[PDB]
Order: C-alpha cells, then sequence, then structure tokens
C-alpha cells in the first residue's frame, strides 16, 4: 500500500471541528444563553444547550468531532460538569494557537504553552479562588447554586442543591466525610417517578428501590439483618434434577420451574429463621420471593453486594451464611431512618445512612418524573460542587473573568517569560478570553471595551474574583454577585481541554486501516 | 455532515415560521374563512380552528414542529385562541426581525420580550372586568369565542347550543366539556347543524312493538356479550375441541339465547316487580330475534348496540352499575335512567338515557347527509364548546375585539423599559403583535388592518375608550358594548404559548441536518 | 394531485370544477337534453342526461366538486329535475366572484351576498309558484310533470315515459298519497319497441321461470342466493362431472338432496323459489316432481329487487328461512312485461312497492336513457305528492328572480350590493344553458324574456322553435317544475357553492 497524509489538512479540520463545535455551545453558555437546535435527517428537531447531546445524536465525524465527545464524556463523569467547557475551551485554544504558530511553523513550543498556561491557570485560580465553608450549606449554597444555573436550569438551584447540600457532607468514602476522591456511587441518585418536591426532601443516605417493592416485604423494621447468600439462599441456585426425563416433552416445562423450586427452598430457609432482610447479588427468583414476602423479609436484589455491604453496615446488619450459622456479630442498625415511600404502586425504601459511605442514593423529586431528572442533573453538579466545596473549599468567582484572570496572568507571565514561547503562551492566553466575551457579547455593546475594562480591572481591581457579569457585562464581583466557578471544575475542564488540542496538533495524518 | 449557524440558521427558522404562519392568517374572527385541508387520506376539511390545520398537515420545516407544540398548548389548555394563537408570534417575529435587521442580539431582544408579556398579563388583569357566568352574559362571550374560532352563523346557532351545553352542568366546573360532549352525527336534510338532546344517548335501540320505546322507570342491565352463551362476559366457544365439534356448539347455541332471555324475563320481574317499569337491557351487540321478541314480549327493552362510552356514561348517567353479561343481577347494581327512550329519527334509533343521575353527560345530535358538511359542523362545535366552557368557568372575562390590546400597546408607553431600550423595543415588538386581532379582521373585513386600527388606537387614546376593529366590517366601535368578550382562560395562556416559543428561536443560533 | 397551493383552490379550482361537472346540463337540461356517452372500467357507451348520472361514473380528483356531486344526488332523490340545473346554476354563481375578486371583494362578503339573496330567493320561490296540479291516480295529468321533469333528463319519448312512470308511480300504490324510494323497479328487456314498454306492478324476474308451475295466487317466496345443486345444511351439493359413477349417484341423491330443500322451502312455506344461484339438472327436475316454482339462476338484480320489495333476504346456505327471509307477493304468474314472457309477480298490498316499467329498446343504453327519465318520474312524483305546486319550467322562473334580486342589490348596498346583483346574475345561466343546447344566444332570449317583463311563462327552451330563439311559455307548454324542485335546485347549488367557495390551499406534509 502507498499512502501518506499531509500536514495542515487534518490540523485545519481539527481547528475547524474544534471551533465550530465551540460556537453555539459557548453561546449556549452563560447567564445569557443560546440554544443548539438539531434537525434530524428524519425531520425531528432537537434543541439542547448541550451539543454533546446534539452531536452524539447526529453525525459524529472522524476529526476532533470524534475527539470532542470523548473529552466531553471525560468531563462528564469525573466532577459531573464542565461538559460544555472542554469543547469550547479546546476549540478555543487550538485555533488561536496553532495557525499563527504553525505560520511560525512549529508544533513543539505550542505543546509546551499548554503546560505553561496550565500552572499560571492553576496559580491565579488557586490564588484568586476563594475558600468557602464546607460545613455551611449556605456558604455552600451561593457557590453550589451558581453551578446549577450554568447550563439550562436554574429551576433546581435551590431545591437540588438543598437536597445535594447536606447529603454529600453526610456521605463518606472507603477512605473518608465524602470529600477526597470523586466516587459517584457515593453520589447516587435514584428517581421517584411522579411525586412532588414536597414529598421530596434531602435524603442524606441511600435508597434501595428494590428493598421493599411490595407491601408484603419487611417494612419499617429498624434493626435489619442483612444476609449474604452462602447457606439460607446459597450461591448455587441450580436445579434439583429430580425425576428428569430426556425422553419426555413434559419434562421441558419441569426443568425451568425446577430452578426456582430449589430457589424456593433457598428463600424458605430464610423463612425457617427470618433474618428480617435478605440480599442476593445474582438476584432471587419470584416464586421463592413470594414466600419471602410472606415472612416480612424485605428482598434486596439487583443492587450490588458492595452496594448492599455499603448499605447493610450503613443501615446496620448481621450477615450470616444462614441465621443458624453466626460467623460473628455486627451492629444491628447503622442508620437513623428506614423509610419506604410509595409513589405509584412501587415502594421506594429510603434508608438515610448518616455519615456513611453507603451508596448515598438520595431522595429527590420533581413534579413529574421528567423534571425529577433535572433535580439529579443539577444535584450531580450540585453534589459535584458539594463534594467540590468539600474537595476544594477554595473555588473561584468568575463570569469567565477567570478565563481573563489566567490570560492576562499568562500575558504578564508571558511578558515575563518572553522567548518565542511568549507568543504561543500569549496565543494561548487570548484564546481564554473569548469564552467570557461571548457571555458578555450575548449581553451586548462593545465586549472588547468590556475586556478592556476587564483587563483594566484585571490587575487594577481584581482578576476572577471581582469579575464580569454573565447577564450584564459590566465589571462586578462574582463573589459579591454570588456567581462561582468551582476551582476543580475550572482546572478540570482545562486539564481535559489542553490535551485534545495537543492531539490535534500531533495528528496531521490518519489511516483507513 | 453540514450545519447552519449565525443568522443563517436563524433566517431559515424565522422565515419558515412566518412563511407558514401567514398561510394560517387567512382565517380568524368570522371574517376569516374555512381553510381547505386534505391530508394523505384525501378528505377535504374546512377549519378556521388552529388545532385541525396545525396537527394534520404542514409544509415541512424545523419550525413546523414547534408550531403544533404551542398549538398543542392553546387548544389543550384553553381551546379558544388556537386560531388566534398563531397570528401573534410572527407579527412579533417580524418586529424582532427589524431589531436584528438593524442587527442586535437575539438574546438581548429575547430579554426584551417576556416582561412585556408579563406586563400584558398584568395589563390583561387590569383592563378586563370580571363578568357573569350567566347564560346570556356567556352568549356575548359564546358567540365571540365560537366566532373568533369559527364563522359567525355556525357559531351563532352554536352560541345557543354550546351555552345550553355548558350551562347544562351540575356545577362541574372545567375549562372544557368531557361529558357534555356526546356527538351523534346523523344523515339528515340539514347539512350543517347540531341538535341539543339532553341525557345520555345510546348508539341505537332495537325495534319491536312489544319492546317498550318509552322507559321512564328503567332498571338497566348493561348488556354487551350476546344471548348465545350462558353466563358470559365474553363470547367464546364452549366446544370446538375437534373438527366435528364445530357443529355441536351452534346446535346448542340457540339454547343459551332462550336461557338468556329466560334470565332477562325473570330478572325484570325480579327487579321491576310487574312489567310496568321497563327493565332495560341495552345489548351492545345484536339481540337475537327470539330473545329480541321474547324480551319485548316480556316487557324488557332489549336495546341493540350501545357504546363502550354509552356503557361508561351509563355508569355515570343512570347512577347504576353496568355489566358485560345479560345475567340475572342483584336489583341494586342495575342502572336507572329516569328516561330510557329509544328515539327513531330518520331510520336510526337513538336511545335516550335521560334524567341522568349525573347530567354532566348531555348529547349533541350533529346533522348532515354529506360528511364534509357533517365533519365541519362537528368541528366548529367542540373547539367552541371548551371555548364557551372557558366562559362559564371564568368569573373573570376579558372584552374582545381589540378592547384590551390598545389598553396594552398604548399603556406600554415606553421608557418604562428604558434600560437599553431593547425591552423598550422588545415591548414595542410585543406591543405590535397584540393588535393582530384588530389587524387580521380589518384585513379580512372592510377597510384596513392599519387605517381602522389607527382609529382603534386613537379612539382608545381617546377617553381611554374600549374600542376595536369589528369582527365583521372592520371599523371602530366600543368593544365593551358589543359584548365581544374573550374567555379569561384564553388571554393569559394565549400570551404564554406565544412568547415561550418566540423565545426559543431567538436563542437558537444553530441547526444541523 | 389532490393537494394544492397557490390560490388555485380559491380563484381557480371551483370555477374549473363546476363547468366540468356542468356543461353536460347546458346541453342536457331543458325541454330535452343531449345525451353524453360514458365508458366505464367496463368498455361500453353510456349516454347521459341527468347531472348525477354522468357524474356518478365520472371519477373526480377535485377536492372542490366532491361536495357538489352529493348535492346533485341529494337533488336527484328529492326531485330529479334540476340536478342538471344545479350544476349550471352554481356555474353562474361562483364565477361572478372572480370579478369581485378582481374588484377586490373578500370571501365571506360576496358569499353573504349570494346567501342572504338565496335566502331572499327561497322566500320568493313560493311566490313564483305558478298554478299547481296533481292526481294521486291520474296518469295523464301527473305524466306532464313527470314528462317535463324528465325532459331535461330525456331526449326520447316525453309523453310515453310520462304516461308509464305516472302509471308506475301511481298504480303501484293504493294511495300514492304516500310515495317511497323504490315504488318502481325495472326489468330492462330488449325486443319490439322502446315505446312497447309497459307498467307491470310486481316483481318481474326476466330470468327463467322454471320448475312445474304450482301456484299462481301464491307468489310467496323463500328467497335464496343459495344455488340448488343440492346445497343444504346436512350436505351442500354441487354439480361434479369429475367421474361418471359419482354423477350416477348425484341424480339419485340430488332428487332426495333437492327433496329436503324445496321441502324446507315450502316447509317454512312458499310455492315460488327465488334461487339467486344455480339449480342442477336433477334438482330442477325434482322441483318438477316436488311441485314448487323455482325461479332459478336469477341475478343479484332480480335477487335484491325481490329482497328489496318483499323485505325478505336471500340465503347463501340453506337453513329453514324465516319470514324475514320469505316474502309474499300478490300473485306469481307468467305474463309478458313489455312483450317478454317470464315470471312477473304482482305486488300491491302483500309486500309490494314494486312497479315494473320494462325498459326497452334495441340496446341497454336506450334502457339506460329511459332509466334517466323514470327515475325522475319516480322522484318528481314524490315531490308532486309532497307538493302539487307547479312553478315555471326551468329558466322561466329565473327571469322573475333576476329582476327581483336586481333591485334587491340596491336595497343591499354595501359589498353584497353587487354580489346580490351577481346573485341576480346567478339565476340566468339556466336559459343560457337551454339556448346553448339550442345553440342560439340567450342574449336574444334574455331581452325577449325581459320584453314583456313578466316572466311568468315566457322562456326559450330546447326546440326547433328556439333555432331562432323564441319566447315560449314553459308554464303553458306543460313545463312546470315543482316548488321543492325550484326550492331544492336553488338551495344546494347555493349551499354547495358557498362552502366550497371559502376553501383555501390544501396543506400536505
Amino acid at each position: 500500500n502507498t499512502k501518506r497524509e499531509s500536514g495542515r489538512k487534518v490540523q485545519s479540520g481539527n481547528i475547524n471541528a474544534a471551533k465550530t463545535i465551540a460556537d453555539i455551545i459557548r453561546t449556549c453558555l452563560g447567564p445569557k444563553s443560546m440554544m443548539k437546535m438539531l434537525l434530524d435527517p428524519m425531520g425531528g428537531i432537537v434543541m439542547t444547550n448541550d451539543g454533546n447531546a446534539i452531536l452524539r445524536e447526529i453525525q459524529v465525524q472522524h476529526p476532533a468531532a470524534k475527539s470532542m465527545i470523548e473529552i466531553s464524556r471525560t468531563q462528564d463523569e469525573e466532577v459531573g460538569d464542565g461538559t460544555t467547557s472542554v469543547i469550547i475551551l479546546a476549540g478555543e485554544m487550538l485555533s488561536v494557537a496553532e495557525h499563527f504558530l504553525e505560520q511560525q511553523m512549529h508544533p513543539t513550543v505550542v505543546i509546551s504553552a499548554y503546560r505553561k498556561a496550565l500552572d499560571d491557570m492553576i496559580s491565579t485560580l488557586k490564588k484568586i479562588s476563594i475558600p468557602v465553608d464546607i460545613s455551611d450549606s449556605d456558604m455552600m449554597l451561593n457557590i453550589i447554586n451558581s453551578s446549577i444555573t450554568t447550563k439550562a436550569i436554574s429551576r433546581w438551584s435551590s431545591l437540588a442543591c438543598n437536597i445535594a447540600l447536606d447529603a454529600v457532607k453526610m456521605v463518606q468514602f472507603e477512605e473518608n466525610g465524602r470529600k477526597e476522591i470523586d466516587i459517584k456511587k457515593y453520589a447516587r441518585v435514584e428517581k421517584i417517578p411522579g411525586g412532588i418536591i414536597e414529598d421530596s426532601c434531602v435524603l442524606r443516605g441511600v435508597m434501595i428501590n428494590k428493598d421493599v417493592t411490595h407491601p408484603r416485604m419487611r417494612r419499617y423494621i429498624k434493626n435489619p439483618r442483612i444476609v449474604l447468600l452462602d447457606s439460607s439462599l446459597e450461591y448455587k441456585k441450580g436445579e434439583s434434577q429430580t425425576d428428569i426425563e430426556i425422553t419426555r416433552e413434559e419434562d421441558f416445562t419441569r426443568i425451568l420451574q425446577m430452578e426456582e423450586e430449589y430457589i424456593q427452598q433457598l428463600c424458605e430457609d430464610i423463612i425457617q429463621l427470618k433474618p428480617d432482610v435478605v440480599i442476593t447479588e445474582k438476584g432471587i427468583s419470584d416464586l421463592a420471593q413470594h414466600y419471602l414476602m410472606r415472612a416480612n423479609i424485605t428482598a434486596i436484589r439487583r443492587v450490588r453486594k458492595t452496594d448492599n455491604n455499603r448499605i447493610a453496615r450503613a443501615c446496620g446488619a448481621r450477615i450470616v451464611s444462614r441465621p443458624e450459622e453466626l460467623r460473628e456479630d455486627d451492629v444491628g442498625t447503622g442508620a437513623g431512618l428506614l423509610e419506604i415511600k410509595k409513589i405509584g404502586d412501587e415502594y421506594f425504601t429510603f434508608i438515610t445512612d448518616c455519615k456513611d459511605p453507603k451508596a448515598c442514593t438520595i431522595l429527590l423529586r420533581g413534579a413529574s418524573k421528567e423534571i425529577l431528572s433535572e433535580v439529579e442533573r443539577n444535584l450531580q453538579d450540585a453534589m459535584q460542587v458539594c463534594r467540590n466545596v468539600l474537595l476544594d473549599p477554595q473555588l473561584v468567582p468568575g463570569g469567565g473573568a477567570s478565563e481573563m484572570a489566567v490570560a492576562h496572568a499568562l500575558t504578564e507571565k508571558s511578558k515575563a517569560m518572553t522567548g518565542v514561547e511568549q507568543w504561543p503562551y500569549r496565543a494561548v492566553a487570548q484564546a481564554l478570553e473569548v469564552i467570557p466575551r461571548t457571555l458578555i457579547q450575548n449581553c451586548g455593546a462593545s465586549t472588547i471595551r468590556l475586556l478592556t475594562s476587564l483587563r483594566a480591572k484585571h490587575t487594577q481591581e481584581n482578576c476572577e474574583t471581582w469579575g464580569v457579569n454573565g447577564e450584564t457585562g459590566t465589571l462586578v464581583d462574582m463573589k459579591e454577585l454570588g456567581i462561582w466557578e468551582p476551582l476543580a471544575v475550572k482546572l478540570q475542564t482545562y486539564k481535559t481541554a489542553v490535551e485534545t488540542a495537543v492531539l490535534l496538533l500531533r495528528i496531521d495524518d490518519i489511516v483507513s486501516g | 455532515a453540514e450545519v447552519a449557524r449565525a443568522q443563517a440558521a436563524l433566517a431559515v427558522n424565522i422565515s419558515a415560521a412566518r412563511g407558514l404562519q401567514d398561510v394560517l392568517r387567512t382565517n380568524l374572527g368570522p371574517k376569516g374563512t374555512m381553510k381547505m385541508l386534505v391530508s394523505g387520506a384525501g378528505d377535504i376539511k374546512l377549519t378556521k380552528d388552529g388545532n385541525v390545520l396545525l396537527h394534520e398537515m404542514q409544509i415541512q420545516h424545523p419550525t413546523a414542529s414547534l408550531i403544533a407544540k404551542v398549538a398543542t398548548a392553546q387548544d389543550d389548555i384553553t381551546g379558544d385562541g388556537t386560531t388566534s394563537n398563531v397570528l401573534i408570534i410572527g407579527e412579533l417575529l417580524k418586529q424582532a426581525d427589524l431589531y436584528i435587521s438593524e442587527g442586535l442580539h437575539p438574546r438581548i431582544i429575547t430579554e426584551g420580550f417576556e416582561a412585556a408579556k408579563e406586563k400584558a398579563l398584568q395589563f390583561l388583569e387590569e383592563v378586563k372586568v370580571s363578568r357573569e357566568m350567566d347564560r346570556e352574559t356567556l352568549i356575548d362571550v359564546a358567540r365571540t369565542s365560537l366566532r373568533t374560532k369559527v364563522h359567525a352563523e355556525l357559531a351563532d346557532v352554536l352560541t345557543e347550543a354550546v351555552v345550553d351545553s355548558i350551562l347544562a352542568i351540575k356545577k362541574q366546573d372545567e375549562p372544557i366539556d368531557l361529558f357534555m360532549i356526546e356527538i351523534m352525527e346523523m344523515k339528515h336534510k340539514s347539512e350543517t347543524d347540531t341538535s341539543l338532546i339532553r341525557g345520555l344517548v345510546l348508539d341505537h335501540g332495537a325495534r319491536h312493538p312489544d319492546m317498550k320505546k318509552r322507559v321512564e322507570d328503567a332498571y338497566i342491565l348493561t348488556c354487551n356479550v350476546s344471548l348465545e352463551y350462558e353466563k358470559t362476559e365474553v363470547n367464546s366457544g364452549f366446544f370446538y375441541k375437534s373438527a366435528e365439534e364445530r357443529e355441536k356448539l351452534v346446535k346448542a347455541e340457540r339454547k343459551f339465547i332462550e336461557d338468556r332471555v329466560k334470565k332477562i324475563i325473570e330478572l325484570k320481574r325480579k327487579v321491576c316487580g310487574d312489567s310496568d317499569k321497563g327493565f332495560v337491557v341495552i345489548n351492545q351487540k345484536g339481540i337475537d330475534p327470539f330473545s329480541l321478541d321474547a324480551l319485548s314480549k316480556e316487557g324488557i327493552v332489549a336495546l341493540r348496540r350501545a357504546k363502550r362510552r354509552n356503557m361508561e356514561r351509563l355508569t355515570l348517567a343512570c347512577g347504576g352499575v353496568a355489566l358485560n353479561s345479560f345475567d340475572d343481577l342483584s336489583p341494586d347494581c342495575l342502572g336507572h335512567a329516569g328516561l330510557v327512550y329509544e328515539y327513531t329519527l330518520g331510520e336510526e334509533k337513538f336511545t335516550f338515557i335521560e334524567k341522568c343521575n349525573n347530567p354532566r353527560s348531555v348529547t349533541l345530535l350533529i346533522k348532515g347527509p354529506n360528511k364534509h358538511t357533517l365533519t365541519q359542523i362537528k368541528d366548529a362545535v367542540r373547539d367552541g364548546l371548551r371555548a364557551v366552557k372557558n366562559a362559564i368557568d371564568d368569573g373573570c372575562v376579558v372584552p374582545g375585539a381589540g378592547a384590551v390590546e390598545v389598553a396594552m400597546a398604548e399603556a406600554l408607553i415606553k421608557h418604562k423599559p428604558s434600560v437599553k431600550g431593547r425591552a423598550q423595543l422588545g415591548v414595542q415588538a410585543f406591543a405590535d403583535a397584540l393588535l393582530i386581532i384588530p389587524k387580521v379582521l380589518a384585513q379580512n373585513s372592510g377597510f384596513d388592518l392599519q387605517e381602522t386600527l389607527v382609529k382603534i388606537q386613537a379612539e382608545h387614546s381617546e377617553s381611554g375608550q374600549l374600542v376595536g376593529v369589528d369582527l365583521n366590517t372592520g371599523e371602530p366601535m366600543v368593544a365593551a358594548e358589543v359584548g365581544v368578550w374573550d374567555n379569561y382562560c384564553v388571554k393569559k395562556q394565549l400570551l404564554h404559548s406565544c412568547t415561550v416559543i418566540a423565545t426559543n428561536i431567538l436563542l437558537v443560533d444553530e441547526i444541523m441536518r | 394531485a389532490k393537494h394544492f397551493s397557490g390560490l388555485e383552490e380559491a380563484v381557480y379550482r371551483n370555477i374549473q370544477a363546476c363547468k366540468e361537472l356542468a356543461q353536460t346540463t347546458r346541453t342536457a337540461y331543458g325541454p330535452n337534453g343531449m345525451n353524453k356517452m360514458v365508458i366505464n372500467h367496463l368498455e361500453k357507451l353510456f349516454v347521459t342526461n341527468d347531472a348525477a348520472t354522468i357524474l356518478r361514473e365520472l371519477e373526480v380528483q377535485h377536492p372542490a366538486a366532491k361536495m357538489i356531486v352529493m348535492a346533485s344526488h341529494m337533488q336527484e332523490q328529492e326531485v330529479g329535475d334540476g340536478t342538471n340545473f344545479v350544476l349550471v346554476f352554481a356555474g353562474a354563481l361562483l364565477e361572478l366572484a372572480e370579478e369581485l375578486l378582481r374588484i377586490g371583494l373578500s370571501v365571506s362578503e360576496v358569499i353573504e351576498g349570494y346567501e342572504i339573496a338565496c335566502r331572499k330567493a327561497h322566500e320568493i320561490l313560493p311566490n313564483l309558484v305558478c298554478c299547481s296540479a296533481k292526481n294521486l291516480r291520474d296518469i295523464d295529468e301527473v305524466s306532464s310533470l313527470l314528462r317535463t321533469s324528465i325532459m331535461s333528463k330525456q331526449y326520447g319519448n316525453e309523453v310515453f315515459l310520462a304516461k308509464l312512470i305516472a302509471q308506475a308511480c301511481v298504480s303501484i300504490f293504493p294511495d300514492s298519497g304516500h310515495f317511497n324510494v323504490d315504488n318502481i323497479r325495472v326489468c330492462k328487456i330488449l325486443g319490439s319497441g322502446i315505446s312497447s314498454s309497459s307498467v307491470l306492478h310486481g316483481m318481474v324476474f326476466k330470468k327463467e321461470t322454471e320448475g312445474d308451475v304450482t301456484s299462481v295466487k301464491d307468489a310467496k317466496i323463500a328467497v335464496y342466493s343459495c344455488p340448488f345443486d343440492g346445497m343444504i345444511t346436512e350436505t351442500k351439493g354441487t354439480v361434479l362431472i369429475k367421474t361418471a359413477e359419482e354423477l350416477m349417484n348425484f341424480s339419485k341423491g340430488e332428487e332426495n338432496l333437492m327433496d329436503a330443500q324445496v321441502k324446507a322451502i315450502a316447509d317454512t312455506g312458499a310455492n315460488v323459489v327465488v334461487t339467486g344461484g344455480k339449480v342442477a339438472d336433477m334438482a330442477l327436475h325434482y322441483a318438477n316432481k316436488y311441485n314448487i316454482m323455482l325461479v332459478r339462476l336469477n341475478s343479484k338484480w332480480d335477487l335484491r329487487r325481490l329482497c328489496k320489495t318483499v323485505g325478505a333476504t336471500a340465503l347463501p346456505r340453506l337453513t329453514p328461512p324465516v319470514l324475514e327471509e320469505m316474502g309474499h307477493c300478490d300473485s306469481v304468474y307468467l305474463s309478458e312485461v313489455g312483450d317478454t314472457q317470464v315470471v312477473v309477480f304482482k305486488h300491491e298490498k302483500e309486500d309490494g312497492a314494486i312497479s315494473t316499467i320494462v325498459l326497452r329498446g334495441s340496446t341497454d343504453n336506450l334502457m339506460d336513457d329511459i332509466e334517466r327519465a323514470v327515475d325522475d318520474g319516480v322522484n318528481t312524483f314524490k315531490v308532486l305528492t309532497r307538493d302539487k305546486r307547479l312553478v315555471p319550467g326551468g329558466g322561466a322562473t329565473e327571469i322573475e328572480l333576476a329582476k327581483q334580486i336586481t333591485s334587491y342589490g340596491e336595497t343591499c348596498p354595501g359589498l353584497e350590493q353587487y354580489a346580490i346583483k351577481k346573485f341576480a346574475e346567478a339565476f340566468e345561466a339556466i336559459p343560457r344553458a337551454l339556448a346553448e343546447n339550442s345553440g342560439v344566444k340567450a342574449n336574444e332570449v334574455i331581452s325577449k324574456l325581459y320584453a314583456v317583463h313578466q316572466e311568468g311563462n315566457k322562456n326559450v327552451g330546447l326546440d326547433i322553435e328556439a333555432e331562432v330563439p323564441a319566447v315560449k311559455d314553459m308554464l303553458e307548454a306543460g313545463i312546470l317544475d315543482t316548488y321543492l324542485g325550484k326550492y331544492w335546485a336553488i338551495k344546494l347549488a347555493t349551499n354547495a357553492a358557498v362552502t366550497v367557495l371559502r376553501v383555501d390551499q390544501i396543506i400536505m406534509a
């Protein structure tokens, strides 16, 4: 085979896909937003402020259109937000940097300006980031309710945060409150379909929707005995294999019922004793579980052992192979609230596990199951900023003034750095400042004179702390204004942002095989 | 693939809408017309009402998807304004268009709107006066709400029957009529007409001289599954276990018919005592001639083919319990219609279930030999029913014929939103979509949507006068005296469904295929 | 396409759709009509006068006109003359808006013009009733209206089909103060003349009359679409030539397999069998043995016509028929219906309501053109019974209304001023139609029909007199329509017009 691919063409299409994806999303960003409306090839219109929702549902292409969703999803999972930032940030840095610098003709110094810009960004952030109280849900509120209003929804600003505020503090880890690492199986959210925000509240603990699914199961018995498999209901659920006949057509019906008839005995030895809770990680079959529901033994299934282990201890338990076999005794109850709410016919068991790693599946409701989601989507980013205020009490104010706060701090380091690297490090600098400018050009007038006033403001007044208002454009204080760009969320978007553009730098060439 | 961005995506949006919208503007007030609608089926439909035209077919654009959305709002949430709701948005769009034709942000002009809607909502509260739900006070609302929806003369005879239907209430107070709608379309010498016939009406009743056409004292066994099986809530075989068993059931099937009449002939005397009280079995399938006669001969009225709705409205109307069997039932559950009256009109029998013990269900008898006439008259009814039902649910009433809009556009007198003037323009933009009803009519009717409205404006600027373009000749008057008075349910909601979708396109800078 | 945009449906489609449907009537209406050949999916030439007859077979794509064809069928059932008039009337009514469209008058405006004027016109129609006449019995007097109503719908014998349908409609009834849908049916039979046609009250089966004649007075039938090859509940017999020995057993068995049939026929009772299906060789010979009349191999036409007139219903199987499935007729007899010897029943009070006018000629279309006539002789006579009112023959009433609705336009003033002037114009295309079949201008007709300026009689119809347009008195000519006819023919032509006149572009995905 004879093939080679040359230089700018990919790099262009990179920069092309880089900035284009950034365009509407960065205008969808901010207190003054926009909307990205897809029109499906079928004729269906899809209008979402998140192009990640738009692009994945539409054509995804071999260039950075392939590499934008990966780093968006990389930005999706970790903190939970910044989803719209990376693609507007990566599309921001690559364009302004590369071309001029590839007109200066060099990949390498461009690569370094990222790590150069990374620390100053870390620097002036961590400097001008403002520590806010971890234990004050109000001092949490103003920083956490700022990150809710970020994308499409200020609706759950109070409510999701309020439900998110204390829960995350009340979470812990395996390594310990919640804080530390990012574990979102301690951030968990399970929906209550329908319901109401009043029926909703802060559940600082975990719910198991599958703990009590029926009124027959154990309910409101507050010293639980959770049991892991091994004897009462054994690891093996296999057939009894009694009087099986390969020569009989009637035996085909027998062998499938025979699986659960042995499981019948498995949940029956639960009846013979009745540890008030039963968990099975491979799940229990129904015919046996009807007998569980006869004994008021809540049947926990299709939620993990680690999940149940974190829930058991946090709700309390003594695990046994079988209650007639006591391995050792543990505490009876680890929780203060065992609550089963019924919305629909489904019973939702909310066990508040206070200061517990648990699964922290938190009770939340919207008026209906759909806006129920926007609790979580905000709760996530709320619990994100909840864990963030725990993770990083110090987190920046900004309307994107941080994106200036770095850029001029870059520039004033860039002026201090000089070299050829000055230019990339500055060509990386002026990129950052279009992000908040788009927020305040959505505001109107001259957003440059604003940036003038901004970079006037920068060393004059403040950089990110005394900021620019995303709904106004004037020089303000985002702390005073109560708007907060979380330090982790800030830095995290950038760590994810700097790399993809470096990849797009690295790639002048692809293959078909 | 490809996309559209900037004002290019915007232009496609704002053009497609106002390209579709003015097509709908052909119809409003009585001086509108009935727009020919042929969907893929081939049937012609003539409607001045929005929901029909909007939800059947559309010239396909990305905007055509959202227009039926807020069209699914107006008819749902109100039912009056479906005709009116469409004409508002593009008139506002062309306004905002001017500002972005000047050039400006669709975001800043977005912020220039909803306050004005919120203002007008206030102003709508202001200018309106709460009015009686009295029948004749409703008429001036009834005709108009009908007449803004559908042409006058139809709306004029509808004005009577619709109010007669919405005043038929037991004081079940709704925006619409669910039960008050029972529509009987009849082939008749009247091509367009609706007859008000009180009480539940049955799809049919069976003829026989011994079968009582007049049942004043009704003990109603609701009857579905036919005579041909014994104690059966569904018809199914007691036989057919082999090939020759096919002959045996039909040989024994005539037995159950006599068994079933045997039940009904005794169940009459059981429940009714003597035969003077007509025992009513409304048999929702065909009654077999023997039991058709033998129930007749015993005095039981065996009625052929009611409806599942006439079964459920019966459960409502008669205050008794329905059944799917003809079985002997305890005399308690048997329905009582204070009148069960089979009514042969033309060749068809319509059995009245009257003295409804819940007369929330009345019946309208629709007239036409030609379905195209018979469909259209059916169509004008119900959109105006809920429209005039929005008259008798509303103790507040808003005077129509542009009385309230000049009380806004003028009383919106600017620099009240002085800040950037973008609201002062946006309210101006919003002020200019208010008058489409004074516009479209003096448009449709005589003179000018403009040269008459200037009087309306002026004559309102005169003496604060309630004034408006005629629904009929398009000339000034006092719209309070005329009695043209819009449902209080319309006005508020009529505004909401506009500016919310008028907000979206502005924030939509992007479209992809 | 049936889907459209571009104002065609408003300012184009309707006036196009109307003269398509119409301008049969223009040569098909008046003292005669000029037949127009129709071919069907079956290839053959069908000459047409009545509006609803040429349009019945005409399959229209027009979203516009599909409203109006029904109105003709409405008009047809009602009266039957004027369905032609209805198409050509609305021909004048709608197009005049094009001027008011050029003049700029809006939609409902001029529609309100024709409407309040067709309300005004319907008001005058009883005033313009000119004399009256009827007899619940007399052929001749009733024939003249039935003559003149089918004039538009017939170019053929006016007096002869006048006298038949008058006889038929009347003499099928004890009163004819009552008149119904089918009081007359037709056995279309060729041979002899078309004026050899005869009115025989009863059910004619132009089909074979077979089985030994058993009853004459008893015409009661057990009617069957069930063929008798031996088709009966226990064994459904057919004719199978597959093998010779099995055919030998058929003749044996069929005599008995036909036995339990005409038995069960005459069990539930009848001496006359209507078999809508076949009857086998030994099946009929057993009916010859059983002594029952099998009228065999009938049509669905002769099946239904009986099933219609006797109220009975054909049996596809053989179960014992009920009286709902068994009709009785006055007498079953062999007599010639317009010189055609088959079984012709008698129907008066047994079950009844069938006269048989034998439609005749040298072909079926001659029987179809006299079908055009007597259908109105059926319809108009009901109107005649409903109202014996006589009104100037079509076009002689128009000149009245035009004058009246003219100055009514100047009682109107306001945009309906002209629309009523146009409604005064909407009348007058009818004699134009009459004169255009005559080929002459109505412009001479109009002035002469306005010459005396009353219009109670004077008109120019379809004549060789009209060859030079000449005022004749349709009133005095014996051409007198019925008020309802004059009322209906104006009403729906105004009704179907205004509703199709507000139509807009079709919306389609």
